[PDB]
């Protein structure tokens, strides 16, 4: 029951993703070097990991069928509030339940609880973040479901500041019904079981993590000496 | 807030 429009949408988003997610993580070199030794020793590197991921997410968002029909101001609001969430989602690709870490290439760009810890976020965030990663991993989404979920997350009507929330909703709906339908036609049981509802629930887990993140961001950034270790894009996106 | 660089990456 996948219409030709819906196969189109999934074609676009797979390609959009492929163009914005290099699975060899080769650019991780242009990032300030990582340091594991250690008072916020990681902050410069991961700050650069996030800033970069921000860029890549924007690049994915622009190709979302319908995102272009939005105003520049609504495009702004949606990206500003989804950015970290979409980074958590896309990060699932490098995360592995082997040692509960994000394994990008190897060691020097393999990140873990104590690594993440050493960048200035507490365990009030990191513990539930990892939990999230474990549950999202276990759903074993089809990559098509992966990219549909990232796009659905970006195009959320309820984000504070939205104007044409109505046209935001229509673009999201088109993507939702595309996901609901894909799961039925392409996801075989038992994996298919309540899969959509379990994905929409990850969106709610994401809001909670974001809220925690936005609180501990205000914390790092109230100390200029920390704010001074970030990138300008991170400053601009996470509110300045 | 006027976001220069986000605006530039979206255009
Ligand atoms: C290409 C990839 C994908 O983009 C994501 C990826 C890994 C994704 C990972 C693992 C590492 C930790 C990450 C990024 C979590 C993040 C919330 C916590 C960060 C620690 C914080 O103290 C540092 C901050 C503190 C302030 C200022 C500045 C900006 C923000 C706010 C973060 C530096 C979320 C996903 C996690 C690798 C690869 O899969």
């Amino acid at each position: 029951k996948l219409s030709e429009e819906q196969q189109h949408i999934i074609a676009i988003l797979l390609d959009a993703h492929h163009k914005t997610y290099d699975p060899t993580y080769a650019d991780f070199r242009d990032f300030r070097p990582p340091v594991r030794m250690s008072p916020l020793s990681m902050l410069p590197h991961l700050a650069d990991l996030v800033s970069y991921s921000i860029q890549k997410v924007i690049g994915f968002a622009k190709m979302i069928p319908g995102f272009r029909d939005l105003t520049s101001d609504d495009q702004i609001v949606l990206l500003k509030s989804s950015a970290i969430e979409v980074i958590m989602l896309r990060s699932n690709q490098s995360f592995t339940m082997d040692d509960m870490s994000w394994d990008c290439g190897s060691q020097d760009y393999k990140y873990d609880v104590t690594d993440v810890s050493k960048a200035g976020h507490t365990l009030e965030l990191i513990e539930p973040l990892i939990k999230f990663q474990v549950g999202l991993k276990k759903l074993n989404l089809h990559e098509e479901e992966h990219v549909l979920l990232m796009a659905i997350c970006i195009v959320s009507p309820d984000r504070p500041g939205v104007q044409d929330a109505k046209l935001v909703e229509a673009i999201q709906d088109r993507l939702s019904n595309t996901l609901q339908t894909y799961i039925r036609c392409r996801h075989p049981p038992p994996g298919s079981h309540q899969l959509y509802a379990k994905m929409i629930q990850k969106l709610a887990d994401l809001r909670s993590l974001n809220e925690e993140h936005s609180k501990q961001y205000r914390s790092l950034s109230f100390q200029p000496e920390n704010s001074m270790k970030l990138t300008p894009l991170v400053l601009e996106v996470f509110g300045n | 807030k006027n976001h220069p660089m986000l605006m530039n990456l979206l255009k």
